[PDB]
């Protein structure tokens, strides 16, 4: 399997409109060699999808949300088995490729009440403390907290890429726009300017949030590129017996 | 093609797909510029990328997209396109688009609004036809209203009674009758239906012929009177009343009578004073003799089979027709360079019905250009989406050679070398039919597929030798899969301690039997022994790649592994069929011998959805015992109406299915016992 | 003659007061204190050195340039002190300027003060009481907020690391307290919840107040967040000193060990 094998199938397999869901697993398996994937907890937590995948032959551990269920919110138990499938890859010097795109966590008085910030805080620092190389697309939406979890750059994340569909933002372009110009009340041409400078990846690109703006049609030729030159990644972290995770 | 040559500078193809892409090509070769119109889901699709500038004109149904009048008209005014290009079908044969495009300053390419109003009613043109001194179908002229008249006319017309309604293009409003008790019931039937279809209550009465063959004389005109007929055309390859397999050049006919049928060709179009490219359709029955049977004012689906065999683009010529040039050949110059074979692949399962429309997005799709004496007319692209909305077709497939024999090599060829993964295709009946004994004979007829298929489409039946050739492929391919399994890079620290197995003892289930193989392997070469038989496979083994060549004792033979994993099952695409085979070890076997069979929920009780789409009323309630072939209800989708029988008799448990609820394909609609 | 020595002066005493006087009066309507005279009774008595006093925020959308908009210090009072004769860094935010909203320049302020105390291994205490995240900066403060959880994962088990949450807590703000030790909150007075009651009415469609969706009195009985609740700003001041003295400064040093009787 050629590692810059096209794959232009991913050109229009996002929605242009956000109501509708896609797939991440037939992204997951048209990126990945020979499109085979060994996926852990297929049935569990299924918002979340974790697994074993090769790149160019080298094994590479897969997450990505999956919009399909719940629209890809993160909740207690996709955090925890997000998290310990993170630890483990980290553990054995397994790299990581991550497919963002997910609005936010699950609201409700069940998650708070079952602990969402401590699981959340699991997924956050199970990222944060790889130093396993690892790679990073944003298909769609990146909002709020989650963005910072799902692999940041500012994480000491390796490579960035937003997809063209991709859209990083505080929170939701309507919701920001209720809350900068609320004694405003003219909101009718706000909302269109708004949309139109803040509705897209430029803000997160000129500010180098995301490395570059890449055609969904590269993305496997530019993943297996980068596996390449970050093999001999090595890091240096204060010394400690262990850390703290919020378990 | 002449840039030189001042056609017009902008044309505007109001059409989709396969179609919108040829005339695309076609003005692109002669330096013009075009107009795409497309829907909103169409906002990627080959024509609207491949063609400078694009129109959105409404949204995802045809009705409110392709067949707006008002925003087809206010994308002319915008693009001030000079001429516009219908294909087929959508508003090809709309008076009304002829009027409004002849209204203001834009020419109509296409037969003029006289002729598609002649050629719009049956029983006008049959008398139109007549009057030209055609050999017309027997039967009765004028319009038929009571079974006196239907049995009088039967009288003279036979037995055989043909009962056809006025228009209804693809199959609709047509009944057979045998007697007269039949003639007068299934007039009354007609009659019915007529009113329940459009109300016209008009009915034709005709000759039912046996074992016809459905022959197109492709005609060209312009506007100063000139007429010229390219050869013949054969679709008798038929389902559901649509052509799969076109053959351009008809071996059933001979010169003599192919002079006839086109000089009656272009008689009929002088009379009725055709101004464009049309075709004209026969049936010509056991004994040569052809009976007039419609003709279509427009680019027929199948003409690029035609073109390889006269070396004339067709487009172009109805083109500089529209344009007012004359016809810039003569009859003597119309000349046979060849054979033609034309397949149309679709996106239908071919086990049910002899075609069943499915929906999905295509994850790999692969074309044989690099084969010799292909051509392929395709709209889609890898990563398309088959929709409810349009035609599933996918493709369009031409092989061009020296005699029939090449043409057919070829096309067998290119159907075996063709990847199409995300949806279901019917390349697997395709190869059937083409490689067929009947086929290859030249005995064919309008009801090939039935007879030939009782029962149904069951896939190639392969023969013992086959079966052989397809097991060793398939104990290969896993052995080979082992093998690569144990290249692992150099650790250093822990080396590979690789295994030295020499034969590999396999247990293969296919269908229901089960095989004993011994392979072996010597690098690049295979021996295996099945059952005894011993074959050689010999082939690069790139486990990568989707198609795979290999030579089984000096055949070569090209399959696909569509699917595999690590319990043993694999699905191999092998001449044209999937077939699914579980490979294991011996002692794998062995201990297998012990499992428990799982418990299966089949016990029949109940009927899903073998189609999406919308479901247009439900013909059974909770509580109603159904019989066999009792149809449950009926769904449509792409333009095809389809009621699926129980097939058994239970009283129906529950219902789950709503009149007027979009169904989606497997979801499970009435339980019964 | 220059007028810097006025200028300094008048930004030392703008920097003091934070927001106004209006607003700190508000907020003492509510029961609280600020984040001044919280890190004067947390502190030892003379011992308070700051950091980044003068330092404002860089945003420009929205009319965020004009001099109305403009404070020094930007809702976050960070620095160093001694509980004890015992080092430690501390940063309190500043519900008056923005309702303690993060902004590129809190962050980086906060940011200094925890690679000072990872520099010198000291234990890190965060006074938190902030609205979000400010929707003006942008995804700039979305940064900000990753790159303090970047550090909060890097301090682990390298430095203790103390939060005490004495206000409302919402949206990215709640992911800090999750990382550090331990979590302390005040009665009647924080909360934490990744999303509202009103989102969540509009989402679940149910009826919750604040207090019962985020109170101290959730987080310490059912929802296994928060380590301890305390009354009031002081009597959590004083616990926090209390708990303070039993901790080591850095993993690298031994239990401690005091004068027993
Ligand atoms: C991780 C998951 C997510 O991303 S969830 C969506 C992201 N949410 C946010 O960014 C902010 C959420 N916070 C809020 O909406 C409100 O501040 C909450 C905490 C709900 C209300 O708290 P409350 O006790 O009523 O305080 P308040 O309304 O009296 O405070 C008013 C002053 O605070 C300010 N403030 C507050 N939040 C922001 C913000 N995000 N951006 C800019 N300013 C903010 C207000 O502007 C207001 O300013 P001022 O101090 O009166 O001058
Ligand atoms: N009189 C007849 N006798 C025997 N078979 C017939 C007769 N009329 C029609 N058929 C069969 O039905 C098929 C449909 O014929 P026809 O081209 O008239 O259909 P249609 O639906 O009107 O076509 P179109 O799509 O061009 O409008 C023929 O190809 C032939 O197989
Ligand atoms: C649905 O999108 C319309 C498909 C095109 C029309 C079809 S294709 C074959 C039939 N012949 C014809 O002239 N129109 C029908
Ligand atoms: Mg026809």
């Amino acid at each position: 399997d050629p590692s810059d094998r096209l794959v232009p199938e991913l050109d229009t397999i996002v929605p242009l409109e956000s109501t509708k869901a896609y797939n991440m697993v037939d992204i997951i398996h048209s990126v990945v060699d020979e499109r085979e994937f060994f996926e852990i907890m297929p049935n569990y937590a299924k918002n979340i999808i974790v697994g074993f995948a090769r790149m160019n032959g080298r094994t590479v551990g897969i997450v990505g949300n999956q919009p399909k269920v719940a629209s890809g919110c993160l909740d207690i138990n996709s955090s925890v088995k997000g998290a310990r499938f993170v630890r483990f890859c980290d553990a054995f010097n397994i790299p990581l490729i991550t497919f963002v795109d997910v609005p936010g966590f699950l609201p409700g008085t069940a998650q708070e009440y079952g602990g969402i910030i401590r699981h959340g805080a699991k997924l956050l620092y199970a990222f944060a403390e790889a130093t396993v190389p690892k790679v990073t697309v944003i298909t769609r939406k990146a909002y709020g907290g989650a963005y910072d979890v799902m692999s940041s750059k500012h994480l000491c994340g390796d490579t960035n890429y937003a997809w063209p569909t991709a859209e990083i933002a505080v929170m939701g372009a309507k919701g920001a726009v209720e809350i900068i110009f609320k004694g405003h009340e003219n909101v009718e041409a706000a909302q269109a300017e708004y949309i139109e400078k803040f509705a897209n990846p430029f803000p997160a690109a000129v500010r180098g949030f995301v490395d570059d703006i890449i055609q969904p049609s590269s993305t496997r030729a530019r993943i297996c590129c980068d596996l390449d030159v970050l093999a001999s990644k090595k890091v240096q972290r204060p010394w400690r017996k262990h850390a703290n995770i919020p378990l | 093609y002449d840039p030189n040559e001042k056609t017009f500078d902008k044309i505007l193809v109001a059409n989709r797909g396969e179609i919108a892409c040829r005339v695309i090509r076609t003005c692109k070769k002669m330096g013009i510029k075009t107009v795409a119109i497309h829907s909103d889901v169409d906002a990627s699709s080959v024509h609207v990328k491949m063609a400078d500038e694009a129109v959105c004109v409404g949204p995802a149904p045809t009705s409110k997209s392709y067949l707006n009048m008002d925003a087809i008209m206010e994308a002319i005014k915008k693009t001030r396109a000079q001429a516009v290009h219908p294909g087929y079908g959508f508003l090809s044969e709309n008076k009304e688009f002829a009027r409004c495009l002849a209204a203001e300053d834009v020419v109509f390419i296409g037969p003029d609004t006289h002729a598609i109003q002649a050629m719009g009613d049956k029983i006008e043109s049959k008398l139109l036809a007549k009057k030209a001194e055609v050999n017309t179908i027997p039967g009765f002229d004028g319009v038929v209203k009571d079974a006196e008249e239907a049995v009088r006319i039967a009288r003279e017309i036979g037995y055989p009674v043909m009962i056809k309604a006025s228009a209804g293009g693809g199959g609709k409003g047509m009944r057979i009758a045998w007697d007269d008790e039949e003639t007068r019931d299934g007039f009354r039937l007609s009659s019915q239906e007529a009113a329940s279809s459009f109300g016209d209550d008009r009915l034709l009465i005709e000759k039912f012929i046996d074992n016809p063959r459905h022959i197109e004389i492709q005609v060209l005109g312009d506007k100063h009177g000139n007429a010229l007929w390219l050869n013949e055309r054969e679709c008798s390859i038929q389902r559901r009343n649509q052509k799969v397999v076109e053959e351009a050049p008809s071996i059933f006919l001979d010169a003599e009578t192919r002079r006839a049928m086109g000089e009656q060709a272009v008689a009929l179009a002088r009379a009725v004073k055709y101004s464009s490219a049309g075709t004209v359709e026969f049936l010509v029955d056991s004994k040569k003799n052809f009976y007039f049977l419609e003709m279509n004012t427009r680019l027929q689906v199948e003409h690029p089979v035609t073109e390889c065999i006269t070396g004339l683009d067709l487009v172009q010529e109805m083109i500089r027709v529209a344009k007012g040039y004359p016809l810039r050949h003569k009859q003597a110059d119309i000349r046979i360079n060849g054979w033609a074979v034309e397949c149309r692949v679709y996106a239908e399962d071919p086990y049910k019905s002899f075609g069943l429309p499915s929906i999905g997005r295509l994850s790999q799709y692969q074309e044989p250009l690099h084969l010799p004496g292909v051509r392929v007319d395709s709209g889609i692209q890898p990563g398309s989406d088959i929709s409810i909305y349009y035609d599933p077709m996918i493709s369009k497939l031409i092989t061009y050679g020296s005699d029939r024999t090449e043409a057919l090599k070829r096309m067998a060829d290119a159907l075996d070398n063709y990847v199409i993964r995300g949806v279901t295709h019917n390349i697997a009946l395709l190869r059937e039919v083409i490689i067929n004994s009947r086929f290859v004979k030249g005995d064919i007829s309008t009801k090939f597929l039935s007879d030939v298929y009782p029962d149904g489409f069951k896939g190639h039946m392969l023969t013992k030798s086959e079966k052989n050739q397809l097991l060793a492929i398939a104990s290969s391919l896993f052995v080979a899969f082992q093998l690569r399994a144990q290249h692992f890079q150099e650790n250093s620290r822990m080396p590979v301690i690789k295994p030295d197995i020499a034969n590999w003892e396999l247990s293969v289930k296919l269908h229901d039997k089960v095989h004993t193989v011994v392979a072996s392997n010597n690098g690049s070469v295979f021996s295996v022994e099945v059952d005894g038989s011993k074959l050689n496979v010999t082939s690069t083994w790139n486990l990568a790649s989707p198609l795979l060549s290999v030579s089984v004792d000096g055949t070569q033979r090209t399959v696909q592994c569509l699917s595999r994993e690590a319990g043993g099952n694999m699905s191999i695409q092998f001449l044209g069929t999937v077939y699914k085979v579980n490979i294991l070890t011996r002692l794998a076997a062995e201990l297998n011998k012990f499992m428990l069979e799982k418990v299966t929920e089949d016990t029949s009780s109940v009927l899903r959805s073998p189609m999406p789409g919308v479901v247009v009323a439900v013909s059974v309630k909770p509580g109603d015992a159904v019989a066999e072939g009792q149809e449950i209800c009926v769904i449509e989708a792409m333009k095809m109406q389809n009621s699926m029988t129980a097939g058994k008799t239970g009283t129906v448990k529950s219902v789950h299915c709503q009149a007027g609820d979009t169904v989606g394909e497997g979801d499970l609609l009435v339980e019964l016992e | 003659a220059t007028s810097v020595n006025e200028r300094i002066e008048n930004k030392r005493r703008t920097a003091l007061l934070g927001g106004g006087q209006r607003r700190i009066d508000a907020q003492h309507k509510r029961g609280k204190l600020t984040a001044r005279e919280r890190i004067s009774l947390l502190l030892d008595p003379g011992s308070f050195v700051e950091s980044d006093m003068f330092v404002e925020h860089r945003c420009a959308d929205f009319g965020m340039a004009a001099d109305k908009n403009k404070f020094p210090g930007d809702s976050v009072v960070t620095g160093r002190g001694r509980i004890n004769g015992r080092l430690v860094y501390v940063f309190s935010q500043d519900f008056t300027v923005f309702g303690g909203s993060l902004s590129g320049a809190h962050a980086q302020k906060i940011c200094k003060i925890m690679d000072q105390a990872i520099t010198v291994g000291a234990p890190v205490i965060g006074l938190n009481d902030s609205g979000g995240a400010r929707i003006q900066e942008g995804v700039e403060s979305l940064a900000g907020y990753a790159d303090i959880f970047l550090r909060n994962v890097t301090a682990s088990g390298v430095i203790p690391q103390i939060s005490l949450i004495m206000g409302p807590c919402a949206a990215a703000a709640v992911y800090s307290p999750a990382l550090t030790d331990f979590t302390f909150m005040v009665k009647d007075t924080s909360y934490l919840f990744i999303t509202g009651p009103d989102v969540v009415k509009s989402v679940t469609n149910e009826d919750v107040t604040q207090e019962e969706l985020g109170g101290a009195k959730t987080h310490t009985t059912m929802s296994g967040v928060a380590h301890r609740a305390f009354e009031n700003d002081v009597d959590a001041l004083c616990n926090l000193r209390d708990f303070f003295n039993y901790l080591p400064l850095s993993s690298q040093d031994p239990a401690p060990v005091r004068e027993c009787h």
